[PDB]
């Protein structure tokens, strides 16, 4: 073994929120999507078991997961917070997972809709053959 | 607006 | 769409080079060899085709070829040159080789028995399947 | 020696 073996790839965290019309019961004022892909339609699933969307504790039952594409929680509130978002691998070592606090924050009335997106690169060094075969039909 |  | 890859290899580059106590009859000093082969005793012979050792003029039939491990080329002369050294993929693509070129150098008498190391790492960004495949088997 |  001297072959070293590097691969990256990209995903994407990114939000959508904008003001609802009328106010919920809560006094939710704005509907918010959050979500996590690969780009340009890449197959995810092939190296990601699960993506899980930790709330704020303001929230009901905050740790949202998703086993399968679409990976996204849509929801309603009344203001932005920090969010945890752990994604998962299928992989038998290290790095099992990866986890990134995602700015999920809201305009105010009269401002525009929040449409963000956040590219982020992985890298792995040396993956195990499964892991590097997953990884790559992605 | 953001929550502690 | 998701997934690049790049992948290093080691070759090494080496040459033994020692002096004959009877030189022949053409006048040749020294017995050498020179040769190409992975390290950490890596077998290279899976993502290597062939290995071509190409010897100065004044060697008859100068353009070695090694298909199969060892990939060297044992001789006796009487002066070191620039030995350029071609090693072929099994690749079906670019790049479908490389070309070094190596100090088969020699020590006169009184001096002590050459015996020199080159490393040389190779990348190969986005590889076929194929060849990623031979690249991580060796 | 080296050889041109």
């Amino acid at each position: 073994m001297a072959s070293s073996c590097a691969v990256q790839v990209k995903l994407e965290l990114g939000h959508r929120a904008q003001v609802r019309k009328k106010p919920t019961v809560e006094g939710f004022t704005h509907d918010w999507m959050v979500f996590v892909r690969g780009p340009e339609h890449s197959n995810i699933q092939h190296f990601v078991e699960k993506v899980v969307f930790h709330l704020h504790e303001s929230f009901p039952r905050p740790k949202r997961v998703c086993k399968d594409p679409p990976y996204k929680v849509e929801e309603s509130g009344y203001a932005g917070f920090i969010l945890p978002i752990e994604v998962y691998f299928k992989n038998k070592e290290e790095p099992r997972k990866v986890r990134f606090d995602y700015d999920l924050f809201l305009h105010l009335e009269g401002h525009p809709p929040v449409n963000h997106l956040r590219c982020e690169k992985l890298t792995f060094n040396n993956p195990t053959e499964d892991f590097r075969r997953k990884l790559l039909k992605a | 607006l953001t929550k502690p």
